[PDB]
This record gives structure tokens, sequence and C-alpha cells, in this order.
């Protein structure tokens, strides 16, 4: 009484890849939350890194089966769009699965499963979308709010009194709220030194570097005339083959002459401008600083820092405002910028910086120093700055703003399991596993935090059946209650993306039913 | 040879007898068995995962790339993918329903051996058939183009048609359109690089489109403006960034250092020189070929037009194509070079990277698609599916006949076969009757992944075939016999064909060895 | 994650049905070239000790022989013995209808048809395939002439897919003429195979009488007119009294030689008991020592030594004399008789000829060749054609042969699948098909026209002309009533049901479970 379907290798397959990414999904399960604690990654070489990015997580460690990789690159794909909820998408995607398993052991065909997922996925959308309110930026406080529930989850969460509002001022500071609709975390740059405590961190409206200066004699400037060089201040040499003869006796003394001539005429053309710092630029292929040309000068009393990448220049002239010369005619001071002051600043004997503070052309741009005791809180510390920077970039992308600690998910699951109740066929059953697929998220932030986890999703499920919507996990309370009150919120985008994402990815496995090995 | 005397080398091998036949149908029959869970509609692609270096891992649903992949050994099977990879590069689709249908063919060519019966037999017979199949074909191919909104109807319906067996379906009402729009920017010109794929991560596969004008990834200057109106775009093919005279054996040997400045000095006189040539044309963006070194950035900073540097050849001449401009080398005559325009080159922030967006291109004769997807493999399945239904697209463009497909035309050439089967006496009628059943077989195979009642729908099409219906096909969303011009399941005419003839050809090639000899290997 | 063992393994898919598929139709194709008059037979050779070399025909010994690794292969196998056991007859063709079977079976399961849709499918086509047979049966026994052409005709249709081919003519009846003397007992140990090297086949003849490979003593006489034989299972050895316990134990060594003249003389009051029952013939199942021996060449009657219990069993038969153990009372069960006890002389070796028996309840059968697979070949075919003539005379029924019977039971087979509906109808199908690729395979063995003389078959026997089959000696659609290509009915009735069941049994099987080897 129909096909017989004989090949049992695409049901073997399936169920395969469904263990393979449960396996992946509750391997880092207990990393979600605030109190979900981060994993120690050892690679094959003497490398070591304290990570609870999910995406990094899953990066380093290398896994082998196809539905693990595809797990990780959907990890690396929601960390690209949104930066934030990399963990509860592959949570999301590994549950679903492993209750599409069941599915599966019904009898029910993977392209119907998939085109109720598809159904599913198209009605959540909507319900988190009613669910949020609008948000308007240059408010501080839901700013401050998202940033530091961003936050809360990661190493950092102690120091999120100080790393909050400079993670808020880093990207205030670079876009208008007016007319944004997207901010480019480029022009974020964040430098690492070793030494000094969490606490230590610093924001700069200047310009940091981590070069340091060829003169020792002066390195405290004020009212500095800063100006980027291009060319080489070395012996003149042209692109072709160059040769010099000499014939005489006095050609020595003359080429000598002539060399240093040209050095001092460089030297005092660049001098005549006003000119108080020079930054070099880093050229290969000609010594940029000859011992003459440096001696000329800090003769002349001025500042001289060479060896800068070619890849930091644009992020030089957006900051102090200077423009590339490439040519010692068009160095001249209207194309030469200015700041109220440049310093050398040793950090208690754990490496040298330069600071130029005072830009007075402040451009659309800052910089964030950070400091720690050992190497791993210091990367650490970074991701969590960087994915509180995503944050705020999901919210300025678009403006909406949902409740955090289950209760999204939650809410989700029921009003989803309601519309399984309207939608009676083949299909009820894939979209009640849909909606009971995303008890997991509330489940795991119950159980890391050391609540009962059945009870607390059974009065979560009860207080958001009566209406009393915006209630979750609360681990200071210690027990369930609402959460704006606890000022606990995230974007709308990280959720959205993060179901979208997750349902396209389980769509597209569930259509694999055979693995070929290539040579 | 198995003679008591062993004449090859160590590790050199013959196979002459019934032993060499039964290796290659064994091999050609596990090919088509592997291409076989891909077909229709309901087919589901595969996972393709290295052993190796960086253990590539790609997820696909045509035979193409899963032939190319893997490595087969079997002689036959070599056949087999050089079929397919042939198939490819003619058309664009069909290598799993070619693969398929070889498979087939040699399959029953093997039952037909177990009956004692020449294989010169089974080809000739198979020779007879195929024309007759090509006659039926080119008959039943209805051909449109003189009108305007039919021939628009059918390139749409022949897009979703070949984009349905993909992963694309999924957003097909959506898709199918795109791919045509695409087909129909370039203006009759077969020039599919003139379509630029740019698949960039995150965001749902609805989100992909296709721009309104041409996007590029590259960067400004360090001066340079960000955003350009009404622009008067030049591009070019120079250095720009050294210069070197070109005379090889030329060196400066001066007697002082002052003379080395004077030269050096001379050099960047030449270059501020050829960069005034260029500005004398009366422009503000200009797009190079190779590198722009600092004192040319500087030059174009200073004189406010932009400078995108380092796009290969594929941009310069998409850039020429989408814009209008002309390809430039040198710049005595400015009056001679044409100079494309546009109407806006802001920058437009993509995922996380920022691009230049050419909009309001003077023409349309290039354009790029962006895919964002939620994983590299769909990402890369999701390219792989636009282009087979854009070089189907662009193949229906060149030809407009087309044929009606979800198993109706194989079908009717199969019913052609069989009418012609039941009149030719001799052994050559079983081989006849043998290949109408290796042709009818791709729809069964469709019905079975759909997981139909293959025999009863087949039995059922043969009999409307057979009565005088020749427009009747597979429904799939319900599975049942519908009329193909209703549901407009149309396929372009060359493919078919294409799929037709080489299948037939290679099964013919590969039926007719008798000795495998394998030299040892290196 | 793997539980089982280091060596053991399981599949559990398609590949267990592609295994058992490939195997079984490994041993159909290997045992499928032995088929019909004109089929060839093989040479087994051995790779081990004593590298044995065996010329044979029939699947029953070429299956047992090689050393099959798929246990769909032991299957098969073990259909064939079984089957050669129980009629010894048709095991190629059993093995050949299993693996067309099992090959239309993989062929159904391509088409997504349920195993057991092809179970149900089989057996209403064995059972209506079986009632056609069964009805077209025709009988015989209680005419004479008539039955005694029938047992010549089942003789040469069962002899004529073998060497003795070469001599058919010759050796049906005289296999035929073997019977005739078993006297409708069961007793194929009745029947003895004497082969020995030199001379050509059709030297081969049945004897009128007996022969045994044994040796008259020393001074017996090699020769007797109006023998009467005394056949006998005594000890005539050294002959403990079987007293376990029981020693001298004496004092002088007059007494001990005392001892030893009773035993002798106890032995002479043996063999004089033997004497008094009037014999001037003793056949003895064990040894006789050298004192019984000479009394026996003394008083002038002749014995035999180490005569095994088929030797006195099969003496016993064509004599009609008693295994006599204790001779208290010689006026109980009586002796046997014949006429001539002369030594013959063949090849080499001289054999005890008794000729002129009181009974032919069993005879010798000599077979000569040139070569000793040929005379193995020889022996393992007269076998075959003695064990099928025993067993339809026990069962007088007979079908015909050529595919006769095999086409009129597939076309019953059509019928019935041509009225029932669902999937059985194409099960029934693929049975039938199964059914008819034997003749098909004869034909092709033959190397004739095999599409065409199905067809002919088909159509012959779907007008109603129900003894149409192959005429091969030249090629055509014949009569087998005219012709006389006759086959016992019990013969195929146990092809027909052990093939479907082996087919049945195989074809269920979703998973194969190997142990780690010992
Ligand atoms: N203070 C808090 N109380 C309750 N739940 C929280 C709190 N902070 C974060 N969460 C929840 O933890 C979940 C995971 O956040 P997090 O672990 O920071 O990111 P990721 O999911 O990328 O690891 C979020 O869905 C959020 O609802
Ligand atoms: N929606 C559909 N309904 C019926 N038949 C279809 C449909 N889509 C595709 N087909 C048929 O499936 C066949 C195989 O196409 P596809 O699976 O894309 O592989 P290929 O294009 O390489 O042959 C085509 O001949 C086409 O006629
Ligand atoms: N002389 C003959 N003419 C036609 N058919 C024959 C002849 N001898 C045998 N056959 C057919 O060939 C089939 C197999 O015969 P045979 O090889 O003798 O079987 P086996 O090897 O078991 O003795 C039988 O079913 C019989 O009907
Ligand atoms: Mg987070
Ligand atoms: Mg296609
Ligand atoms: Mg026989």
């Amino acid at each position: 009484k129909g096909a017989y379907q004989d090949r049992d290798k695409p049901a073997q397959i399936r169920f395969s890849n469904i263990s393979a990414a449960k396996a992946v999904a509750d391997a880092i399960r207990t990393s979600l939350g605030p109190k979900g604690m981060d994993k120690m990654i050892q690679d094959g070489k003497g490398d070591v890194t304290i990570t609870n990015d999910g995406a990094t997580i899953l990066k380093q460690m290398q896994v082998l089966h196809p539905a693990a990789r595809m797990l990780v690159e959907l990890s690396k794909a929601q960390d690209i769009e949104a930066g934030d909820g990399t963990t509860s998408v592959v949570i999301i995607a590994g549950s679903l699965l492993d209750s599409c398993t069941k599915l599966l052991q019904k009898g029910i065909h993977p392209t119907i499963i998939s085109e109720s997922f598809q159904k599913a996925l198209e009605k959540g959308i909507e319900i988190l979308t009613d669910m949020s309110r609008p948000v308007e930026l240059s408010d501080r406080e839901t700013l401050l709010n998202s940033a530091t529930t961003s936050l809360n989850s990661k190493v950092v969460s102690q120091y999120s009194s100080l790393l909050s509002p400079m993670s808020v001022n880093a990207v205030m500071k670079v876009i208008d709220p007016a007319t944004a609709t997207s901010v480019d975390l480029r022009d974020i740059k964040i430098v690492k030194k070793l030494g000094g405590t969490i606490d230590d961190c610093e924001l700069v409206e200047g310009l940091v570097l981590t070069q340091k200066v060829s003169n020792s004699g002066i390195t405290r400037v004020e009212k500095a005339k800063i100006g980027l060089i291009q060319f080489c201040l070395s012996a003149p040499k042209t692109d072709m083959d160059n040769q010099i003869v000499v014939s005489d006796y006095a050609q020595m003394d003359r080429v000598l002459r002539e060399e240093r001539a040209y050095i001092l005429n460089l030297v005092k053309q660049i001098k005549k401008t006003g000119c108080n710092v020079l930054l070099i630029q880093k050229s290969i292929l000609r010594d940029a600083l000859s011992d003459l040309a440096l001696h000329f000068l800090n003769k002349m009393k001025i500042m001289v820092i060479k060896d800068i990448e070619r890849e930091d220049i644009e992020f030089i002239c957006k900051t102090i405002g200077t423009k590339p010369v490439a040519h010692i005619d068009q160095f001249t001071a209207d194309m030469l910028g200015s700041a109220e002051l440049a310093e050398e600043v040793n950090l208690n004997g754990s490496g040298k910086l330069l600071k130029i503070t005072g830009c007075a052309s402040p451009g659309k741009t800052v910089t964030i120093v950070v400091r720690g005791s050992n190497k791993l809180v210091i990367e650490e510390a970074e991701r969590s700055i960087h994915d509180a920077l995503c944050v705020i970039r999901c919210l300025v992308k678009k403006r909406a703003l949902i409740a955090g600690g289950g209760a999204p998910e939650i809410e989700l699951a029921l009003r989803l399991t309601e519309y399984s109740r309207t939608l009676s066929g083949m299909e009820s059953y894939c979209v009640r596993a849909f909606a009971d697929a995303m008890e997991v998220i509330p489940s795991t932030l119950a159980e890391n935090a050391g609540l009962n986890p059945i009870s607390t999703v059974t009065e979560l499920r009860n207080r958001h059946a009566q209406g009393e919507k915006t209630a979750g996990i609360n681990v200071r309370k210690g027990g369930i209650s609402n959460i704006l009150e606890e000022l606990v919120v995230q974007p709308l985008l990280v959720s959205v993306s993060a179901l979208t994402l997750a349902t396209e990815t389980v769509r597209s496995i569930l259509k694999i039913d055979d693995v070929v090995n290539t040579r | 040879s198995l003679a008591p005397v062993n004449i090859f080398k160590a590790g050199a091998d013959e196979e002459r007898a019934e032993t060499a036949r039964l290796t290659s149908f064994i091999g050609a029959i596990a090919i088509g068995d592997l291409v076989k869970s891909t077909l229709g509609p309901k087919g589901m692609d595969k996972i393709l995962l290295s052993s190796g270096r960086d253990a590539s891992l790609m997820v696909t649903n045509d035979g193409a790339t899963i032939l190319k992949n893997i490595g087969v050994d079997n002689p036959a099977a070599k056949v087999l993918v050089d079929m397919s990879r042939v198939q490819d590069d003619e058309v664009g689709d069909g290598t799993t329903s070619v693969t398929v249908l070889a498979a087939e063919l040699l399959r029953e060519a093997e039952s037909l051996i177990a009956k004692k019966i020449h294989p010169q037999t089974i080809i000739a017979g198979w020779r007879e058939a195929t024309k007759a199949a090509r006659e039926a074909l080119l008959s039943s191919a209805v051909d449109h183009g003189s009108d305007e909104v039919k021939f628009r109807q059918d390139l749409m319906n022949i897009a979703g048609t070949t984009l349905s067996s993909k992963l694309l379906t999924h957003h097909k009402d959506h898709f199918t359109k795109l791919a045509v729009e695409a087909v129909l920017r370039l203006k009759g010109s077969g020039n599919l690089e003139a379509i630029h794929i740019i698949k960039k991560l995150g965001g749902s596969l609805a989100d992909s489109y296709l721009d309104e004008g041409f996007l590029l990834d590259k960067k400004i200057g360090v001066n340079q403006p960000k955003r350009i109106e009404n622009a008067k775009i030049l591009i070019a093919n120079t250095g720009m960034d050294t210069d070197k005279i070109k005379i090889f054996g030329s060196r400066v040997r001066v007697d002082s250092t002052a003379k080395v400045a004077e030269i050096e000095h001379a050099e960047k006189e030449k270059m501020k020189e050829k960069v005034e040539r260029i500005l004398k044309h009366g422009i503000n963006c200009f797009i190079n070929r190779q590198l722009i070194y600092n004192y040319p950035e500087q030059l174009f900073g200073a004189a406010g037009v932009m400078a995108i540097e380092h796009a290969d050849f594929a941009g310069v001449e998409r850039l020429a194509l989408v814009t209008g401009g002309e390809i430039a080398s040198t710049f005595d005559h400015p009056e001679l070079v044409k100079l494309g325009s546009c109407k806006l080159i802001e920058e437009v922030m993509i995922g996380e990277d920022k691009l230049i967006h050419f909009s309001g291109v003077a023409l349309g004769e290039a354009c790029t698609i962006v895919l964002r997807g939620a994983t590299q493999q769909i990402l890369d399945e999701a390219e792989r599916s636009l282009h087979d239904a854009l070089c189907v697209l662009a193949q229906t463009v060149k030809d407009s006949r087309t044929v009606y497909g979800g198993g109706c035309s194989e079908m009717l050439m199969a019913h052609a076969v069989t009418q012609l089967a039941n009149r030719t006496p001799g052994k050559e009628a079983v081989a006849m009757e043998s290949y109408a059943k290796a042709l009818r077989m791709l729809p069964t195979i469709i019905a079975d992944n759909a997981g139909y009642d293959s025999a009863d729908l087949v039995a059922q099409l043969r009999a409307a075939h057979s009565e005088g219906n020749t427009t009747a096909g597979l429904d799939m969303r319900e599975g049942t016999i519908g009329d193909m011009a209703i549901l407009g399941i149309t396929e372009s005419f060359q493919v078919k064909r294409q799929v037709l003839l080489s299948a037939a050809e290679a099964a013919e090639v590969i039926l007719r060895v008798d000795n495998i000899i394998k030299a040892a290997p290196r």
C-alpha cells in the first residue's frame, strides 16, 4: 500500500547528520547565558585560548562531520550578519534537527518537514516582529541596557560598568544618529598590549601607534603639526638602473657633498612648512630614513616616526586629518594635519605607545586600548567588546528591541503551538515539533543557572499563557520575573536573524540523502 | 590472455571477453545509480567531502560537479564523466539526465546481450531509434519569438523548470524572474561573463537580488571623493606605477649625485605629465587595471577625481559594458576616446564590506547579482543553480525553439521509437524496444524520487501518448497526469536534443568494446 | 558507534539483498552451463592436499565441492544437496530455477514492490502451477509393455544430459534392467557398481549374477557346480570365549599345552558344526584364520574371508540365504543356491563370479572406461539414472519433459496472473518468466534461436497443444507424446516446490549479521 523505499541509506545518512548536529549543539550548550562558562581550546600547536564566543569555539574546535562544518559556517554567518547570538543559533538548529528525527521516525517525507518548517519560520518572524517595540537612538538608557546584556554572558561582566558606556561611546562617536542605517566597524581600531588589568581599558578620540620614535630627544610635543610622508628621505635613486662613476679624487668629495646637500635641502623644505612631527611611511626597497636624514631632523628639533604600514594611511588621514605626500613640491602647510598634543606613553614598563590627542578636525574614528594580565583575558575582552559593538550595530541597523532571558523563544513556542493547533493535517506534527523544539533555549538558561529546568519552563509557559509577556528567567532573583524591569533587552535583528538562519540551514541539511568521499 | 605465457608487464593486464563488458557495464550502472537520486523537482542533493588537502566540502545537486569531483577508476565511468562535462559545457544543464539515460541504455544493453544478440545489432537498432526520436522531438518542438509576451512567459517557464530541481526552488517565485532579467540585460550577447555573482554570508536566501546597476569590490584612493553624481568614467589599462621606458639596456651613468636627483625629478615630471594628459579628457572617475602608486594617487586626489585601482580584465570589461566607456592605454587624443557615464558611484555597505555602486548606468549590458545565504555550502549551491538557469536562458534566447518538459517530450519520442519498432523485423526490433524502455525510464525515476506509483503513472502516460494526446506529463504538486500546456512546464529544445544525442552516441561507443587493456601504473 | 566485535559486521539494508542476489546469481550462472542434452560438464580441481581432480556434469557435486562464501550460495548448495538426497535428479534444474526466481525478485524490488507482496504472488503462482502439473500428469503401472516403455523413456531422458549419451542407446535399458531386478524393493545398495579401467565405455555390462571382489583361501577349490552357499557372520579368528576375566593360572607347561589343544579342538568342532549344514560354500563377514581355512580346505568346501556388511547383504539378496552366526540348529532357516562359482578375470584382476543365482534381488554393474574421471562421472550419472528409475517404479506418475511441463505450468501461472488484480499480477508474471527461463537456457546451451523457440512454445501452449516442447536433435518444436521425452512427476514436483521455497526463504532477509571468524 505504497512505495517500498527499499534503499535505507538516505534515512541512515539523515539520522547520522541529525545526531552529529545534536552532538555539536549540546557540546557547547553549557556555554549559554550569564551562567554558562567558557571553554579552553588548545589546538595542535602550542596555542591556547579561553573563549566564550560560540563562533570562535566552533572555529577553533576543528570538527570532522559535514553537518558540524555546516553548523560552524552557520555560526560564522550569524556572526557576520548579527555578531551576537552565534551560540543560540547553533543550539536552535541542533535542537530542532533533534526534534525532526522523531518526525522522520513517524513516516513523514523530508520535503514536507522542510516546507512546514519554512511556514513555521514565516509565522515566527511575524510573532517576533509584533512582540517587539520601536526604539529611538540618542537614548542612552536603552543602548546601555543592550550593551550590558550583550556583555553579561562574557568574562568582562564584572567590568560592565566601565565597558558598556565606552562601548556605546565608540559607536556614537563614529556615526551621526540622524541618518546612518549602518555602521562601519573598521574605524573602531582595537589595540592590545600585555600588562595592567581589564579596569585600565581606555577610549581615545585621537590616534594610537605601536611604532617607536626614531629620535630619543623629544617625546612630548604640544600643538603638533603632523604630516604623512610617502617618499623616501635617503640618497636619490631613479627607478631605472642607477650608477655613479668616479674618475678623479675630487669626485669622491663632490659626490659626498651633493648627497649631503640634497638630504639637507629635503629636510629644510620639510621644516620650513612648520611641521612639528613627521610620520614616515614604511618603504621597502629604499630606506625611508637614513642616518644623515635622521641626524638633520633631530638637529631641527623635530619628532620622526617610521615604519608605518601602507594599510593604516587611510585610518591616519581620517583620524588626524593629514593628507598623503608623495612629492616634495606638494608638501605644504595647507595639507598638514594638526593636533593639540603628541605623546610617547610608557605603560608602567610593559611597552610603549604613541598617542595623538586633541586633533583640531575630529574625524569619525575612535580607538580602544585594552589592558590585561595574560594574553588570554585580553583576547577574550577584545571579543566581548567586539560583540557589544556588533549588538549596537544591529540596533542601529533596524530600530527594534525585544526582551531577553528566554522570553522571545518561549513566547514564540506558545504562539506557534496554538498556530499548529489550527493546521490539522500531516504538517501539524511538524509545526508542533518546531514549536516545542525552541523550548531548549529557556530550558538551558534555567539549567545553567542552577534552577530546576522542568518547573522553570512550565512556569514560563504558564505565565506567558496568562498574558504577562516579557517574562523570563532571572538569575539575580533566582527565579522567574519580568525582564524589562531587570534591564535585559536585545535587538530584534539578533533573534530574527538567528531564527531565519537556523531554519534555512536546517532546510538545507534536510535535503541531503547521500555522502561521497572525493579523492 | 590466459595463455601459459604472459607478455604484458608486471602490472599490465587484459580483459578480452565478457569480463571487459561486465566491468564496463557495472561501472556505468554504478555511475548511473549514483546520479539517479538527483532527478526531478523532488530530487535530494548530496555531500562531497574530501580526503586530503583542506578537506573541501560542497553540497551539490547537479551531476556534472558530482562526476567531476569524485575519482572514477573504471574506464566506462571515465567516459560517462567526460560525457557529463561536455554536456555541461555545451548547454548548461541536462548532465544528470544524460548520465542517467546513458546508464539506463547500457543496462538495457546488458539485458539484451544476456539474450545472445550481437552488439552491432543493438548499435544499429539504436541508431535507427535515435533518428526516429530526433525526428519526433523536432516535429513536436513548438516555437515562439515572433510574439513578445509569449516569449517572455516562455522564458519565465524555462527558468522555473530549470531552477525547480535545485535548492533555489524554495524561493522559486522570487528567483526565476531574477535569472530571466539577467539574461534580458545582455541584449542577445552570449557573454555570461557579463553576469557577476557576488556571494556574501548572512541573511536568508530570499534577500538575494539583481542590482539596478553594477557592484565593484575594490577600494577608493585616500584623498579621493567617495561619491560622484553624473560622472564621466574613463576606463584605462595603463601602468602608471613606475612606467619603465620599456627599452631594455637603458641606465643612468652620471658623475654626480645632483644628476641623479634631476633624473628622478624628470621621472616624476613625466608621471605628472601623463596624469595631466589623462585629466585633459574632462573626467571625474578613472578606472585602471593594475595598481596606482602613491604619486598618481596624490595627483588624482588633488585634481578631485576618483581612481579605482587593480581591477582585473573581467572588471574593466564589465565596467565598459555597463557604463559605455572605452578601454584606453594612451591619451594623446582625448577626442577619440569615448567616456562612459553613470549617475551615482557612491559606496554601499553589504554584509560587513563596502562596495562601489555604479547606479543609473548608461547601458544595462552587464549586471551583478548578490547572493546572501546562511552557509558557504548554501552559497555555492545557489551560485551553481543560478549559473545553470542563466546558461539555459541564454541558450533559449539564442534558439527560441522549446519542447514540453515534465517527461512529455521524452515520452513522445519513446512512443515514436515504439511505433518504429512495431514495423521492423528481425532482432533490431527488440533493440529498439529496449531503447524506448530506457528512454521511458527517466520519468519513472522522476516519480520514484517524488515517491509516487511510478508504474501506474508511466502506464497512464504511455496510454495518453498512444491515444494521441502529445501534451501530457506528470503533475508533481499532486502527483497525477496533467496537460503541460496549462502547467507550462517548458524546456529548451536544444537541451533535450543534446541530452538525447550525447547519451546515444556515448552509449554506442561504450557498447562496442570487447577488450580492456590496462598498462602498469606510474 | 560500533558495538559488535573485531571481524563481526552487519549489512542491514539493500547491501544484504545485494550480496544474497549476487551470490544466488553466481550459483545459477555457474550451474547453468550444464543443462539439456547439449550441456557441457566441468573440471573440479582442489588447490589443497592431494589435488583432487574430478570431471562432473551434475550441479549437486559441483556445488558441494566448491567452498561457497556468500550465505545465499550456502542456501542454494544445501537445497541442491537435499534435492539430490530426496530424488536424485533436477539438482541443476532446481538451482537454476531458484537463481532465476531471485533475479526476477531483484528486478521487481527495483520497481519498489514490497518483498512480502512478491512472496504472496509467488505462493499463489506455485499453488496454481503445482495444480496444473498434477492435472497434466499421465500415469501407468497397470500396463506392462507401456510401463516398460515409459521406464525406458525416463532412463533415456535422465541419461541424455551426461557422458553416457555417447552410448545412451546401450545404457538406458541396462539401467532399467538393474531396477527390474530390484523387484520393487527401494534398496539401491542392492546395486553394485564395480569400476575397472581399460576398454571403451561401451564394454560396460550388467552381469547375469553377482561379482565379489574377494579371494578364495589356499586349499579351497576355485570352482563349484550346483553351489549350496551358507552365508555367515561368525568369528573364525582366535575367537575369545567373551567372558572377560578368564585366564589360565596353572603350575605346569602340560596344562597350557592341554588348554591350547582344547582351544584348537573347539575351533575344529565349530567347523564341524558349520559343515554339518550340508554345504560346499561358506561366506564369512570378518576374517577367517589359518586353522579354519585349513579345515575348510580339508573338508572340501569354499570359504570367503572378509566380505563386509554390504557384501554379505548383497549375497543374501542375490542367493536367498540367511546371515548365520550360531549353528546349533541346521534345520532352521536354510541356505542359498547358485549354479557356478567360477573365478573370472577382468582387466588384470580376478573376481568371484556367482552365476545362475537363485534370486535376482541384487546385481553388479561393471563400469570400464579409459580414464578414472570418466569412471567417476559414469558412476555418478548412472547412480542418478538408477535413483530416478527406482523413484518412478515406486510412483509411476510421469510428466512430459523438454520444457513441456514447465511451459504448461508457466501458462497456468500466466492465466492466474491475468485474472488477479494489484501488484500480485506482476509478481506472478515474473514467476512465469523465471519458470520459462529454463527451456530458454536449454536451447541456449544447445545453441539455437532461444527467443523464437520459446515464443513458438508459448503460442502452442496457449492455443491448447499441451504436449509441445523442444526437439533438440533437430532444434525445433516437437511433440513429446510422439517423441518420448518423459520425466518423473515426483522429480519435477520436488524441483518446483524446493526452488520456490528456497527463493521465498532467501527473499525475506533484510539484515545479514556475520560474527567474527574463529
Ligand atoms: N542577565 C541576564 N538574565 C537572563 N538572561 C540573559 C541575561 N543576559 C543574557 N541572557 C540570555 O542569554 C542568551 C544568550 O546570550 P549570550 O550567551 O550573551 O550570546 P550567545 O547566545 O551568542 O552566546 C540570550 O538569549 C539572553 O536572552
Ligand atoms: N516541476 C517539474 N515538474 C515536472 N518535471 C520537472 C519539473 N522540474 C523539472 N522537471 C524535469 O526533470 C528533468 C531533470 O531536470 P534536473 O533534475 O534539473 O536535472 P537536469 O536538468 O540535469 O536534467 C527535466 O527533464 C525536467 O523536464
Ligand atoms: N533429450 C532431451 N530432450 C529434450 N529435453 C531434455 C532432454 N534431456 C533432458 N532434457 C531436459 O533438460 C532438463 C535438465 O536435464 P538434466 O541436465 O538431465 O538435469 P540433471 O542434470 O538434473 O540430470 C530436464 O528438465 C529435461 O526436461
Ligand atoms: Mg550574546
Ligand atoms: Mg536542470
Ligand atoms: Mg537428468
